């Protein structure tokens, strides 16, 4: 099998300047016929893979003038231009010279902005759940920028690791912010016990904490 | 016009099996290479199989972890090319995407939408749907309002607010899966001078159980 290798797992550029990410073969793909076959696939998140480029350098129909690709034999170029905050997602080279045909594991794009702090929403459990037995207290943690963000559960002052799911967007195509969800699943009886609960999350753009709570006599 | 679209995933028992179709239109199927390529974590994109063209002789490809379990097949007259997979194992759970080199150097031109094969023995249940209000009173400037879509099986659902009406403030996150299987949260962040005015609803689709549900966001 034909290795492909995309070093980078992310590369992190500003809108308006120039970069290039790179991709490596294990052997030639240098066709007897004289055609070299590397291809770029661009996917957005939550789509299918899309061409950019075939064979090295000739850019598909409706493929943006900004992008770009050189090289040969074993070492190949994907580059912009100009970098545009709608630019995110994966891109990944791909070898069809020999069967099995092998893609890169691809490099995502990342886009620099200005720090962003999170707007953080807290909702007790709706009265049509309780009545069901069940008691998820939610917590998105929106638009924000750095990706990194750390959530916390505290029911009475103490904190609550286990029953948490968490789950993370992609960066937006717009904004270049990031989102979080954290829900605290609970039973009914469960959640009666306690009567303060709160998610805390803490950020870069915050020295202290980030909380919202609420109390469930209320 | 090109377009690739895939049907017959879902939700299949290990051991079982499961025809996928992908019908072309908009180029020339007849003079193209057919291929399938799938997705996982772990994997990333994966090629599968491929079937070529009849001046090739109809040739097929297959990767080795699926020769002799999965058959690709064409129909030149209904511009189709099927993927009949067997004795499916939990690795091969993805999307799976058909794609196709219309012409010799082409490269894969054309993809399809991707279609979910989840491999699995738990079995097919309907989410239920809940309104997730803020607390207090508004301001300020804009209010978040959520909705929680649990305890369903198999991915995926879509939901839409307002039908489709309200899509800017909308962030719709990953499933996480754990004991009550399926748990899916989406938000929704309109001015405060939309809600609770105006009526803002929360539109969810389980096409696995055909179950269509519609929340309405109430001040609680
Ligand atoms: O996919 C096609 O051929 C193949 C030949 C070999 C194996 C992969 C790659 N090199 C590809 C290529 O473009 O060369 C094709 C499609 C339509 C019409 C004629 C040929």
């Amino acid at each position: 099998d034909i290795v492909m290798t995309q070093a980078a797992p992310s590369v992190p550029v500003t809108p308006g300047e120039s970069v290039s990410i790179s991709c490596r073969s294990s052997k030639s793909l240098l066709h007897s016929n004289g055609y070299t076959y590397l291809h770029w696939f661009l996917q957005r998140p939550g789509q299918s893979p899309q061409l950019l480029i075939y064979r090295v350098s000739n850019l598909a129909s409706g493929v943006p003038d900004r992008f770009s690709g050189s090289g040969s034999g074993t070492a190949f170029t994907l580059r912009f231009s100009r970098v545009e905050a709608e630019d995110v997602g994966v891109y990944y080279c791909m070898q069809h010279l020999e069967y099995p045909f092998t893609f890169g594991s691809g490099t995502k794009l990342e886009i620099k902005r200005a720090d962003a702090a999170p707007t953080v929403s807290i909702f007790p459990p709706s009265s049509e759940q309780l009545t069901s037995g069940g008691a998820s207290v939610v917590c998105f943690l929106n638009n924000f920028y750095p990706q990194d963000i750390t959530v916390s559960w505290k029911i009475d002052g103490a904190e609550r690791s286990s029953g948490v799911l968490n789950s993370w967007t992609d960066q937006d195509s717009s904004d270049s912010t990031y989102s979080m969800s954290s829900t605290l699943t609970l039973t009914k009886d469960e959640y009666e016990r306690h009567s303060s609960y709160t998610c805390e999350a803490t950020h870069k753009t915050s020295t202290s904490p980030i909380t919202k709570s609420f109390n469930r006599g209320e | 016009e090109v377009t690739l679209q895939e049907s017959g995933g879902g939700l299949v028992q290990p051991g079982g099996s499961m025809k996928l179709s992908c019908a072309a239109s908009g180029f020339t199927f007849s003079d193209a290479w057919v291929d399938w390529v799938r997705q996982s974590p772990g994997k990333g994109l994966e090629w599968v199989a491929e079937i070529r063209n009849k001046a090739n002789n109809h040739a097929t490809k297959y990767t080795e972890s699926v020769k002799g379990r999965f058959t690709i097949s064409r129909d030149d007259s209904k511009s189709s090319v099927y993927l009949q997979m067997n004795s499916l194992r939990a690795e091969d759970t993805g999307i799976y995407y058909c794609t196709s080199v219309p012409q010799l150097g082409r490269g894969f031109a054309y993809w399809g939408q991707g279609t979910l094969v989840t491999v699995s023995a738990a079995s097919t249940t309907p989410p239920s749907v809940y309104p997730l209000a803020p607390g207090s009173g508004g301001a300020g400037s804009m209010v978040t309002l959520g909705c929680l879509v649990k305890g369903y099986f198999p991915e995926p659902v879509t939901v839409t607010w307002n039908s489709g009406a309200l899509s800017s403030g909308v962030h719709t996150f990953p499933a996480v899966l754990q004991s009550d299987l399926y748990t899916l949260s989406s938000s929704v962040t309109v001015p405060s001078s939309t809600w609770p005015s105006q009526t803002v609803t929360c539109n969810v689709a389980h096409p696995a159980s055909s179950t269509q549900v519609d929340k309405k966001i109430v001040p609680k």
